[PDB]
């Protein structure tokens, strides 16, 4: 068999199997739902919308965005989300790979606990990992010491990384990303 | 001379005539018995106010879980 990872860095979710150049697709993560009275009987009533199918029909929906400064608000939503991608995207069934969880460093032991604790039974999945960004920056970027600054959609970040070791006290840690930015804009 | 069917047909035909009175009598006198519900449209409303305040939405999971944290 073979192997599969999910990126929960915030804004659009990535998702692809180990070896790939480059994930299948990838999806906001935002979540939507109805605004209006439903009043073409003839629509079939879905209450809750995601991804670029929600990115068409945003209109008469509304959002809710479920991560906060990279704090991932609210659980079951996710598991609508991560349900949807697994199997609209990718066909793919729990068992089929282990899987690898990608975390803000230095944040809510809570995120750990739920999200091992639902992708285990509610997914049922054969191995587990949560990795922090900057091991992969380096990874990816190929120097085994470094800093790393990536302030995606979510809560941004500063890592010394010597090779082969982190200095967790070393580490800063901010809400600072381009959402609220962007709401500074308005 | 008298009094006639020519004048109690004109009398007739007049109040058939009188839009006023017939219109008003049934309008404004249905209109001010008009209403009583708890609207489903204000269900609408009440439902989307669920969805809509981050206070029950974030607080919900936050304010519940983060208090076992280890
Ligand atoms: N073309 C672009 N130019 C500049 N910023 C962008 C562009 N596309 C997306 N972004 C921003 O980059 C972020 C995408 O999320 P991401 O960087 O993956 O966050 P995370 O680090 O939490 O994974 C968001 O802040 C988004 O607004």
């Amino acid at each position: 068999t073979t192997a599969l990872v999910c990126d929960n860095g915030s804004g659009l979710v990535k998702a692809g199997f180990a070896g790939d150049d480059a994930p299948r697709a990838v999806f906001p993560s935002i979540v939507g739902r109805p605004r209006h009275q439903g009043v073409m009987v003839g629509m079939g009533q879905k209450d809750s919308y995601v991804g670029d199918e929600a990115q068409s029909k945003r209109g008469i929906l509304t959002l809710k965005y479920p991560i906060e400064h990279g704090i991932i608000t609210n659980w079951d939503d996710m598991e609508k989300i991560w349900h949807h991608t697994f199997y609209n995207e990718l066909r793919v069934a729990p068992e089929e790979h282990p899987t690898l969880l990608t975390e803000a460093p230095l944040n809510p032991k809570a995120n750990r606990e739920k999200m091992t604790q639902i992708m285990f039974e509610t997914f049922n999945v054969p191995a587990m990992y949560v990795a922090i960004q900057a091991v992969l920056s380096l990874y990816a970027s190929g120097r085994t010491t470094g800093i790393v600054l990536d302030s995606g959609d979510g809560v941004t970040h500063n890592v010394p990384i010597y090779e082969g070791y982190a200095l967790p006290h070393a580490i800063m840690r901010l809400d600072l990303a381009g959402r609220d930015l962007t709401d500074y804009l308005m | 001379x008298x009094x006639x069917x020519x004048x109690x047909x004109x009398x007739x035909x007049x109040x058939x005539x009188x839009x006023x009175x017939y219109x008003x009598x049934x309008x404004x006198x249905x209109x001010x018995x008009x209403x009583x519900x708890x609207x489903x449209x204000x269900x609408x409303x009440x439902x989307x106010x669920x969805x809509x305040x981050x206070x029950x939405y974030x607080x919900x999971x936050x304010x519940x879980x983060x208090x076992x944290x280890x």
